[PDB]
C-alpha cells in the first residue's frame, strides 16, 4: 500500500520537476517572429468517387499518388495532379479507420474493426493489387497503420497496444504495452526510430523501436486524442484531441509548448498535419471544415471550408505542394 | 387545353 | 498487486530524462520554421507555371 | 487535347464505372447492427436466422438481403467505434430476460442491459427480448420474486404481467419517443416470426424517409 | 505472366486469317493490348492497340479499316483478325502488355511471337547506324533520332528502348525515356533531350547481344527504328 | 360586359404565375441535385411539361378575345401541337408520380429495384414519347383554317375528309378516357392504397405527433386529387355536353367555357405551387 504513495509521490516528483525547469513563460516568446498571413487555401481538384464515409487517407513521397480509405470498403490511390482513380481495391473489411501508404510506393496498409492490418502489393507483376499480408494478433480496432520501410509497419489500436510487425513473417517484432485507454493514432518520426502515439486515456505516449519501450508520456488532454503527428524537425508533434484543442508536445522539453484552441470551437478534432516548413499546422475538425493553424503564433490564419460533413482525414504532400482532406462528405479535396 | 377542334361560335 | 511495483520501474525509467527549458525548444522550432519557408509551398504561393495544381 | 498515353483516364473512368455499380449494390441492402450485450441469445438468434473482430452476417428473406454487424468481440470503447455504424436501417438487441436471479454482477439481465441502451445516433431499435427457457420461465418466476432486481413491482408474478413490466421498463428507457420507434418481441423458441419480425421492422424503417423522398414524410 | 499466341502459317495473298493471343497469368481485363510486327529483314513497326475493355481502339494506318482487333475479355484472350493479305505482311507478330496511370511502365512483357508469311505527318524513328563491334566490359552508347520532340508538357519523354535477342521475343530496357524496367539489370540507363536520345549500356556483358529498338508513344502510330544491333 | 375583363385577367394572372412557377422550380432544382433522386427528375419534367403548357396560354387567349388575326399559320400549328402534346405530358406525369409514391410505399422491398433514376429517366424518357404520338398527331393534322365570311379565320385541329365531329368524336373520347379516366382512376387507386398501408406503420400509427404525420400525409394526397379533379372536371364535362346532345349551343355559354379552361390550365400552374412549395423536400 505504501508503495503505490510511493509511486504517486514520483508521479507528483516528475510533475514538479517538469513545471520547475521551465519559466519560459512561451506568450512572452512566441510574438516575436512575424504572422505568416491569411493563407487562402483554393481547392484546385475535387476527387469524387468515394460512395460513402471515409476515414483516412495517406499521401506518397512522390507527392503526386495518394491512397484514400473509406467505409463502403475501397481503396483508392487517386492519381492527384490529373484527378485519375489509379488502383481501386476492394476490401474484405468495410470498417477500416485507418490507411498507410509506403514511402516506396510499393505497399498499401489499410485496417479497422477487423481487427488486422492488411497489407497490399501495388507494384506486382498479374497486374491487379493482390493482399500480401494480414497482420492477425490484434484484438481491438487498428486505428492507424504506418510504414517505417517495405517490410516494417507499425501499428496502434484499440486493445490498447501499439505493435510493430515485420511484414514478412506476420509476426510482431515489439509490442509496446504501456496505454490503458484505447489508442487512437501514431507518427513515425522523419529518422524513423522513434514514434509517438495517442490513446483514449489522454496520455501521448512516445515510443523506440529497437528498445520497445515508452521513453516519455505526455499529459494535459481532457479527453480522447484523435490524431498525432510529429513536427517535420522530428524534436516535436502535435496532438489532436476530442477536448477541441490542439497541443504542441516537445520530445525533449518534455512540455506542453502551445494550445490551438479557440472559444467558438467546440467539436473534437479529427486529423493533424504539418506543413513542410512547420509555419502552419492542419487540423480538422467535426465543424465541417479544416481550420488550418499557424503552429508558431498559436492563431488561426485560414480555413478549407469545403465539406459538407465532418472531415476526418488530412494529409500534406512532402515537398508541401498540396493538403488533401477527405470526409464523410465523401469527397477528398486538395487545397493549395 | 381547350377544344379548338373546329369549336363553332 | 504486484503489477503496480512492475510498473514503478517503468516510470523510473521514464523518470530519467534529459529536460530542456522550454525556451531553447521553442527557439529549435522558430529556427527551423523559417529555414524551410524557402521551400514552402503553402506559406508562400508557388507561381502558377511551377504550380502543378 | 494533351491526352497522348492517357489512357489513365480511360482505366479512371472504368474504375468509376465499377464503383458507381458497387456502391449501388452494397447501398441496395440492409445493414443492421447487432448490439446485444453478453450472455444474451444473440448466438441463438444468429442460429436462428438462416445465416475475429467484427462479425458481420448475412442472409436472405423475402427478396431482401440482410447483414448483421454482431460487433460483440469488441472489448474497446464503444464510443469510438459506433458512429461507424450511423446509417443502419435497424439495431436488433438482445435482452435475456431470466438470468435465474432478475426474474449488481448477479442479476445482470436486467440492470446492465437497461444501462447499454442509451442513444446518440438515432434509429429504429428492434429490441428482441429472449426468454432463454422454453416455458421453463414460468415455473422459475413461480420459484423466485422479480421483485429483486425492481424493487417498485408490485404486479402479479405470472408469465405476462412481469412480462409486460420489463417491457414496459426497456421503452422507459428511451427518451425521444416520436423519433425512434423500440419494436419490441419476446420468444425463446422462435420457429419463426423473429425472422419475420425484424423483416416487419426493417420494412417500416426502409418505407420511413428512406422511400420517402417521394411521399413527403 | 505468359502470353501465348497463335494464328501464324502460310496464307495466299488476298486471303484472311485471325491472330489470337492467350493471355495466361496477368490481369488481362485491366490491360491494354497492341501489336507489333517485324519484317524477317527488318525492325519492328506497330500494328493495333485496343485499351483496357475496348475502351479506344487504334490501328495503323499502313492497314487501317483492313485489319480488325478484338479482346474477349471474360475469356481472356486476344484476337486479331486480318483481311486479304498484302505482300507487306510477310512478318511476325507480337502481344504486347500495356498499362498506364501515373508510374506505370507500358510495352513491358511481349509474347512469344507468331510467324506469319503470305504466298507468291507522323514521328519517324531514325537510327543511329545498323550495327557496332562488341566486346565485353566496354562502355557502348546506342542513339536514335526523332522528327519531332518527344517531352510533352508532362516532362514526360515518351522514349521507349527494347532488345529481341538472336531467336526470342523482345523485352523493356528504358521506358520514358531515363525510367529502368523491370527484371532487367541496372547496369542500362538512358540520357535524352528534345529528339535526341541515347541508350548509355555500360559495362556490356554476354547476353546483351542482338538489336536494340527505339519507339515513340507521343502519338499514333507508333514508330520504330531500326536501332543497332551489338555484334562484332 | 365585363367578359374581357374577366376572362383576360384570369388568364393573364393563371399565366404568369404559373410561368414564374415553374422557372422557379428549374433555378432551384438546379441549385439542388436532380438526377440523385427518381424524385427530382420527375418534379422536373413534370414542371417543364407545366411550362410548355403555359407558354401557349396567349394563344389560347387571343382567339376568344381578338378573334380576327391569328398571328401565324404555322405559328398556330405549333402551337395546338405543343399545347396538346404537353398536356398529356403533365398528366402522365402526375400519373407515373403517383405511381411512383405507391411502390415507394406498398411495395418497398421492390422499390429498391424499381426506383433507381437510371429505370426513373427510362420511364421519363418513355412517357415524353408516348406523348409524342400526341404531337406528331397533331402535326399531320394541324394549322389555321380560312374560311370566306361565313366566320372569322381561326387556329384549329382539321378534318381528315369531308366527314368531321365524327373523328373528332373519336378524339374527344380518347382525350377523355386517356387524360380523366384512366388517370383519375390510377391516382385514386394509387393514393388510396397508400394511404391504407400507411395506416399499419407503426411510425406512422400510434403517438399522437406521427398520427398527425399521417394526417399530413393524407391531407396532401386530398389535396392533389382533388386539384386534379376539380380542375380537369368542368372542361372534360363541358365539352363532353357540347357534343349537340340536346341545344348545347349558346353564345353566353362561351364565358363559362373558356373559366373552365383557364382552371384546366390551373392545374399546371398549381402543379409546381402544390408539388415543390408543400413536398417536405423542402429542406433545400
Amino acid at each position: 500500500d505504501q508503495l503505490r504513495q510511493e509511486a504517486e509521490q514520483l508521479k507528483n516528483q516528475i510533475r514538479d520537476a517538469r513545471k520547475a525547469c521551465a519559466d519560459a513563460t512561451l506568450s512572452q516568446i512566441t510574438n516575436n517572429i512575424d504572422p505568416v498571413g491569411r493563407i487562402q487555401m483554393r481547392t484546385r481538384r475535387t476527387l469524387r468517387g468515394h460512395l460513402a464515409k471515409i476515414y483516412a487517407m495517406h499521401w506518397g513521397t512522390d507527392s503526386r499518388l495518394l491512397v484514400s480509405a473509406s467505409q463502403d470498403g475501397k481503396l483508392i490511390i487517386w492519381d492527384s495532379y490529373t484527378t485519375n482513380k489509379v488502383h481501386a481495391i476492394p476490401l474484405r473489411s468495410s470498417w477500416v479507420m485507418t490507411c498507410a501508404y509506403a514511402p516506396s510506393g510499393n505497399y498499401v496498409a489499410c485496417g479497422g474493426l477487423d481487427n488486422i492490418c492488411s497489407i497490399y502489393n501495388l507494384k506486382t507483376r498479374e497486374g491487379n493489387v493482390r493482399v500480401s499480408r494480414e497482420l492477425a494478433g490484434h484484438t481491438g480496432y487498428l486505428s492507424c497503420c504506418r510504414f517505417l520501410d517495405d517490410n516494417q509497419i507499425v501499428t496502434s489500436s484499440g486493445d490498447t497496444t501499439c505493435a510493430l510487425w515485420d511484414i514478412e513473417t506476420g509476426q510482431q517484432t515489439t509490442t509496446f504495452t504501456g496505454h490503458t485507454g484505447d489508442v487512437m493514432s501514431l507518427s513515425l518520426a522523419p529518422d524513423t526510430r522513434l514514434f509517438v502515439s495517442g490513446a483514449c486515456d489522454a496520455s501521448a505516449k512516445l515510443w523506440d523501436v529497437r528498445e520497445g519501450m515508452c521513453r516519455q508520456t505526455f499529459t494535459g488532454h481532457e479527453s480522447d486524442i484523435n490524431a498525432i503527428c510529429f513536427f517535420p524537425n522530428g524534436n516535436a508533434f502535435a496532438t489532436g484531441s476530442d477536448d477541441a484543442t490542439c497541443r504542441l508536445f516537445d520530445l525533449r522539453a518534455d512540455q506542453e509548448l502551445m494550445t490551438y484552441s479557440h472559444d467558438n470551437i467546440i467539436c473534437g478534432i479529427t486529423s493533424v498535419s504539418f506543413s513542410k516548413s512547420g509555419r502552419l499546422l492542419l487540423a480538422g475538425y467535426d465543424d465541417f471544415n479544416c481550420n488550418v493553424w499557424d503552429a508558431l503564433k498559436a492563431d488561426r490564419a485560414g480555413v478549407l471550408a469545403g465539406h459538407d460533413n465532418r472531415v476526418s482525414c488530412l494529409g500534406v504532400t512532402d515537398d508541401g505542394m498540396a493538403v488533401a482532406t477527405g470526409s464523410w462528405d465523401s469527397f477528398l479535396k486538395i487545397w493549395n | 387545353y381547350g377544344g379548338f377542334l373546329r369549336r363553332i361560335r | 498487486i504486484a503489477q503496480a511495483r512492475k510498473l514503478v520501474e517503468q516510470l523510473k525509467m521514464e523518470a530519467n530524462i534529459d529536460r530542456i527549458k522550454v525556451s531553447k525548444a521553442a527557439a529549435d522550432l522558430m529556427a527551423y520554421c523559417e529555414a524551410h519557408a524557402k521551400e514552402d509551398p503553402l506559406l508562400t504561393p508557388v507561381p502558377a507555371s511551377e504550380n502543378p495544381f | 487535347l494533351s491526352a497522348e498515353d492517357k489512357a489513365a483516364v480511360e482505366r479512371s473512368k472504368m474504375i468509376d464505372r465499377n464503383l458507381r455499380e458497387d456502391g449501388e449494390k452494397a447501398a441496395r441492402e440492409v445493414k443492421l447492427l447487432l448490439l446485444g450485450a453478453g450472455e444474451s441469445g444473440k448466438s441463438t438468434i444468429v442460429k436462428q436466422m438462416k445465416i475475429t473482430g467484427i462479425v458481420e452476417t448475412h442472409f436472405t428473406f423475402k427478396d431482401l438481403h440482410f447483414k448483421m454487424f454482431d460487433v460483440g468481440g469488441q472489448r474497446s470503447e464503444r464510443k469510438k467505434w459506433i458512429h461507424c455504424f450511423e446509417g443502419v436501417t435497424a439495431i436488433i438487441f438482445c435482452v435475456a430476460l431470466s438470468d435465474y436471479d432478475l426474474v449488481n454482477r448477479m442479476h445482470e439481465s436486467m440492470k446492465l442491459f437497461d444501462s447499454i441502451c442509451n442513444n446518440k445516433w438515432f434509429t429504429d431499435t428492434s429490441i428482441i427480448l429472449f426468454l432463454n427457457k422454453k416455458d421453463l420461465f414460468e415455473e422459475k418466476i413461480k420459484k423466485s420474486p422479480l421483485t429483486i432486481c425492481y424493487p417498485e413491482y408490485a404486479g402479479s408474478n405470472t408469465y405476462e404481467e412481469a412480462a409486460a413490466y420489463i417491457q414496459c421498463q426497456f421503452e422507459d428507457l428511451n427518451k425521444r419517443k416520436d423519433t425512434k420507434e423500440i419494436y419490441t418481441h419476446f420468444t425463446c423458441a422462435t420457429d419463426t416470426k423473429n425472422v419475420q419480425f425484424v423483416f416487419d421492422a426493417v420494412t417500416d424503417v426502409i418505407i420511413k424517409n428512406n422511400l420517402k423522398d417521394c411521399g413527403l414524410f | 505472366v505468359q502470353l501465348v499466341e497463335s494464328g501464324g502459317g502460310l496464307v495466299q495473298p488476298g486471303g484472311s486469317r485471325k491472330l489470337s493471343c492467350s493471355a495466361s497469368g496477368f490481369a488481362f481485363s485491366s490491360f491494354g493490348m497492341h501489336w507489333v510486327r517485324q519484317a524477317p529483314e527488318k525492325g519492328l513497326e506497330w500494328v493495333a492497340y485496343i485499351s483496357s475493355g475496348s475502351g479506344t481502339i487504334y490501328y495503323a494506318d499502313t492497314v487501317k479499316g483492313r485489319f480488325t482487333i478484338s479482346r474477349d475479355d471474360p475469356k481472356n484472350t486476344l484476337f486479331l483478325q486480318m483481311t486479304s493479305l498484302r505482300s507487306e505482311d510477310t512478318a511476325m507478330y507480337y502481344c504486347v502488355r500495356s498499362i498506364y496511370y501515373y508510374g506505370s511502365s507500358p510495352f513491358d512483357f511481349w509474347g512469344q511471337g507468331t510467324t506469319l508469311t503470305v504466298s507468291s505527318s507522323d514521328i519517324v524513328m531514325t537510327q543511329a547506324t545498323s550495327s557496332v563491334p562488341v566486346t565485353p566490359g566496354e562502355s557502348v552508347s546506342i542513339s536514335c533520332r526523332s522528327s519531332k520532340s518527344l517531352l510533352h508538357s508532362n516532362g514526360n519523354t515518351y522514349l521507349y528502348w527494347f532488345l529481341q535477342r538472336p531467336g526470342q521475343s523482345p523485352q523493356l530496357l528504358i521506358y520514358r525515356m531515363s525510367n529502368l524496367a523491370s527484371g532487367v539489370p541496372d547496369r542500362f540507363s538512358g540520357s535524352g533531350s528534345g529528339t535526341a536520345f541515347t541508350l548509355t549500356i555500360s559495362r556490356l556483358e554476354a547476353e546483351d547481344v542482338g538489336v536494340y529498338y527505339c519507339m515513340q508513344h507521343l502519338e499514333y502510330p507508333l514508330t520504330f527504328g531500326a536501332g543497332t544491333k551489338l555484334e562484332l | 360586359p365585363a367578359i374581357p375583363v374577366i376572362i383576360t385577367a384570369v388568364y393573364s394572372v393563371v399565366f404568369v404565375v404559373g410561368l414564374v412557377g415553374n422557372s422557379l422550380v428549374m433555378f432551384v432544382i438546379i441549385r439542388y441535385t436532380k438526377m440523385k433522386t427518381a424524385t427530382n427528375i420527375y418534379i422536373f419534367n413534370l414542371a417543364l411539361a407545366d411550362a410548355l403548357v403555359t407558354t401557349t396560354m396567349p394563344f389560347q387567349s387571343t382567339v376568344y378575345l381578338m378573334n380576327s388575326w391569328p398571328f401565324g399559320d404555322v405559328l398556330c400549328k405549333i402551337v395546338l401541337s405543343i399545347d396538346y402534346y404537353n398536356m398529356f405530358t403533365s398528366i402522365f406525369t402526375l400519373t407515373m408520380m403517383s405511381v411512383d409514391r405507391y411502390i415507394a410505399v406498398c411495395h418497398p422491398v421492390k422499390a429498391l429495384d424499381f426506383r433507381t433514376p437510371l429505370k426513373a429517366k427510362i420511364i421519363n424518357i418513355c412517357i415524353w414519347l408516348l406523348s409524342s404520338s400526341v404531337g406528331i398527331s397533331a402535326i399531320v393534322l394541324g394549322g389555321t383554317k380560312v374560311r370566306e365570311d361565313v366566320d372569322v379565320i381561326e387556329c384549329s385541329l382539321q378534318f381528315p375528309d369531308d366527314d368531321y365531329s365524327w373523328w373528332d368524336l373519336f378524339m374527344k373520347i380518347c382525350v377523355f378516357i386517356f387524360a380523366f379516366v384512366i388517370p383519375v382512376l390510377i391516382i385514386i387507386v394509387c393514393y388510396t392504397l397508400m394511404i391504407l398501408r400507411l395506416k399499419s406503420v407503426r411510425l406512422l400509427s400510434g403517438s399522437r405527433e406521427k398520427d398527425r404525420n399521417l394526417r399530413r400525409i393524407t391531407r396532401l394526397v386530398l389535396v392533389v386529387v382533388a386539384v386534379f379533379v376539380v380542375c380537369w372536371t368542368p372542361i372534360h364535362i363541358f365539352i363532353l355536353v357540347e357534343a349537340l346532345g340536346s341545344t348545347s349551343h349558346s353564345t353566353a355559354a362561351l364565358s363559362s367555357y373558356y373559366f373552365c379552361i383557364a382552371l384546366g390550365y390551373t392545374n399546371s400552374s398549381l402543379n409546381p405551387i402544390l408539388y415543390a412549395f408543400l413536398d417536405e423536400n423542402f429542406k433545400r
